[PDB]
């Protein structure tokens, strides 16, 4: 997965 | 069981994430270690995208 936290979302 | 919508549209960012559209279903294999990026299946093919921008149907 990846390092970096995902987008939050709207 | 594993079965998934997409709540919002998901534009991959490289690094082994998927992009998805809302509306969208997805089979989830799991997820990373704090549960944030889930890694999912969809007819695009497999990688990573947001926990929070998906959600069980049926």
């Amino acid at each position: 997965a990846p390092t970096y936290p995902p987008p939050p979302p709207p | 069981p594993n079965l998934f919508v997409a709540l919002y549209d998901f534009v991959a960012s490289g690094d082994n994430t998927l992009s998805i559209t809302k509306g969208e279903k997805l089979r989830v294999l799991g997820y990373n270690h704090n549960g944030e990026w889930c890694e999912a299946q969809t007819k695009n093919g497999q990688g990573w995208v947001p926990s929070n921008y998906i959600t069980p149907v049926n």
